[PDB]
């Protein structure tokens, strides 16, 4: 049984208990945004916060060391910057993130499904050059996909690659793998959850059923 | 008897590393070894040439 | 096709001159180096407004000018102070206007965008090397970069030949044009030799500056009345006869001449951006320039000339079309902006540029500084070289 919400409070209050912490630092929206984590990665987190709060020259203030002290174990390493010659890429890899994060705050207008956004980066820190993280919602929200959730959700996997489009005025290759997510959740969508209108009232006549993780 | 010992374990994994090591007085040491850009490969080339 | 005030006052067409490329460099700051299929898709709207966005490699703020139009402003206050061009006072003001603020890594960072050639000249001058040995410190690289261009032919900026033959010896030869407008036209070129002795001494980039600082003085004579003097094929013939004298500039002048469609009015840059009028613009522009990019001084010379003749009678639709034109924006839109003021006075100027102008980072006492070296520009005199 692996800890979290309330045993991820105690663990992380437990290797906090001789540290300073602001109060700025949410414990909460940090245990629930780390799912799935033990003791045997919350005292790396805590332990490379305190280092890099040691190395900015300061107490252990603000999120940002926090943030780096999440991202150096979940998203491992830290990769060169993307580079300044040329607008290219510096454009790609903040357009996509903005709009991301834009459709977010949009869709948490009106509707209000869409959780809040934490934190973009755009520093490449393992596997990836750009991340927009999402501020995970309590769990119960989570057991249960709805209809304006999913499409809410078809929308923020559009969002990035339609910013980039926006941006430069023109199509990209950003838009591929946003297209191949919201493909697969628009196919969810119609055919297993039946939240459309295909045959009058959304019920197809098959539904791709998924299969266990154990094969 | 770690007077002088050092133990370089080659990772070609950043984000798979067993838990235990990576605390203080362990494994905790990380060194990402990027590819050269073009400055870099034109050293290599000239340090080899000469 | 003529504006409004067919008499304008030599008060008026200086300030012109100096507030249109003032307008031009804030304008198209931010599209240097950038093609003009990436700037029309940028701007779906048309580059009619100053941009507060820059997110390149120095990023430009609301309502700043590079150092192009640092250099113009630095020459025209060093020429109205000397009353004609004397390259110790022009260095002198040059420098003043350079070193500014930075960081000394020593390359000392300069606060606004500059050419490589230029910060190297203005480096060389600031480290006692005399202004009369171009090649002594400007053939660092250049030579070596003509060497190095033995097995690529890119159109990459780092590969463009900035020595010279650069466009920066025409960039700011538009004041030295408009003070020596009624000097007649040997004295002006000797102004123009004078002016570039310690940066370009090439006759590539003579010519380029002769041409641009003939056609200033030309446009500070005619006013914009009857199409007797307001005639773009009258300018280039009078600029072929009397001041093209090389062979690449006489051909690109005459490959301006043959052609030069006179663009219509334009109100939806969206719609004009994807027509046969932009079309045929852009085919010309890349005829006159390679992939956009204006770098040799002939080249530069030439597209100024396209952008400002093209739209012969709109100003403002002449610096728009030369700050979309992309590749050497900045520039080129200070000098489209440069000749039109030095045809039409302070009255085209949009107040949406005065007011980005007026309210931006150098703003308020810089928009008035350039106002008032506009003044001392027409109010300096001269005497036929003094």
């Amino acid at each position: 049984p692996k800890p979290d919400t309330e045993g991820r409070l105690e663990i992380l209050k437990l290797h906090l208990r001789n540290k300073q912490v602001a109060p700025d630092v949410d414990l909460l929206q940090l245990a629930r945004d780390l799912p799935g984590l033990v003791g045997a990665d919350l005292a790396n987190i805590v332990n490379e916060a305190a280092m890099t709060a040691v190395r900015s020259g300061r107490q252990q203030l603000t999120a940002r060391d926090i943030y780096a002290g999440v991202d150096r174990f979940t998203q491992g390493e830290v990769r060169p910057s993307l580079p300044t010659a040329h607008k290219l890429p510096v454009l790609c890899f903040a357009a996509k993130e903005i709009g991301i994060a834009l459709v977010a705050g949009e869709l948490r207008d009106r509707y209000g499904r869409v959780e809040l956004v934490e934190r973009v980066s755009i520093q490449p820190k393992g596997r990836a050059y750009s991340r927009t993280m999402f501020q995970r919602g309590t769990d119960e929200e989570y057991q249960l996909m709805t209809r304006g959730r999913l499409l809410d959700r078809i929308r923020l996997a559009l969002a990035g690659g339609f910013a980039v489009r926006t941006a430069l005025g023109e199509e990209t290759n950003f838009t591929a793998a946003d297209i191949k997510r919201a493909t697969r959740m628009a196919k969810k969508y119609v055919f297993y959850y039946g939240f459309s209108e295909a045959g009058g009232a959304g019920i197809t006549t098959w539904a791709n059923q998924p299969y266990s993780g154990d094969f | 008897d770690n007077r002088g010992i050092v133990v370089l374990g080659a990772t070609n994994r950043p984000g798979a590393i067993d838990s235990a090591l990576i605390r203080p007085g362990r494994f905790d040491r990380i060194i990402y070894m990027p590819l050269p850009d073009a400055l870099g490969r034109a050293k290599i080339m000239q340090v080899h040439a000469r | 096709a003529w504006r409004g005030p067919g008499e304008v006052g030599d008060e008026d067409k200086a300030v012109g001159c100096l507030l249109g490329a003032a307008v031009g460099n804030v304008l198209a700051a931010p599209y240097q180096g950038d093609r003009h299929f990436e700037v029309i898709r940028l701007r779906r709207n048309g580059v009619t407004d100053f941009w507060k966005y820059d997110i390149g490699a120095q990023p430009v703020q609301y309502g700043q000018y590079t150092g192009d139009f640092a250099n113009l402003l630095a020459v025209a206050t060093s020429l109205s102070a000397s009353r004609g061009v004397e390259p110790a006072h022009l260095l002198g003001a040059l420098t003043r206007a350079y070193a500014e603020g930075g960081s000394s890594v020593s390359g000392f960072l300069p606060a606004r965008r500059y050419s490589p050639y230029d910060r190297l000249v203005m480096d060389a001058v600031l480290a006692g090397t005399d202004p009369l040995k171009v090649p002594e410190l400007a053939e660092r690289y250049l030579a070596e970069t003509t060497r190095r261009h033995a097995s690529s032919s890119s159109d990459r900026p780092d590969r463009e030949p900035h020595g010279p033959s650069d466009l920066g010896a025409a960039a700011r030869a538009a004041p030295i044009g408009l003070a020596y407008r009624r000097a007649g036209g040997e004295r002006l070129l000797a102004a123009v030799r004078r002016s570039l002795e310690f940066s370009h001494p090439t006759p590539l980039g003579l010519d380029a500056a002769h041409v641009v600082a003939a056609a200033a003085a030309w446009c500070g004579r005619q006013q914009p009345g009857d199409a007797v003097g307001a005639t773009p094929a009258a300018l280039l013939s009078h600029l072929l006869n009397d001041v093209a004298v090389t062979a690449e500039q006489c051909g690109k002048l005459r490959l301006l001449r043959d052609n030069l469609f006179q663009l219509d009015e334009v109100t939806d840059w969206r719609a004009f951006y994807a027509g046969p009028q932009w079309a045929r613009l852009t085919a010309l522009f890349s005829r006159l320039s390679f992939h956009g990019l204006a770098t040799a001084g002939s080249e530069f010379a030439s597209v100024v000339l396209l952008a400002l003749l093209s739209s012969w009678g709109r100003p403002e639709q002449a610096v728009i079309v030369a700050a979309s034109l992309g590749g050497h924006a900045p520039a080129t839109a200070q000098t489209v902006g440069a000749l039109a003021g030095t045809l039409y006075g302070q009255s085209w100027v949009p107040e949406r540029w005065w007011r980005g102008l007026g309210e931006g980072v150098e703003g308020e006492a810089g928009r008035e500084a350039v106002v008032q070296a506009g003044r001392a520009l027409a109010a300096v005199e001269l005497a036929d070289g003094l």
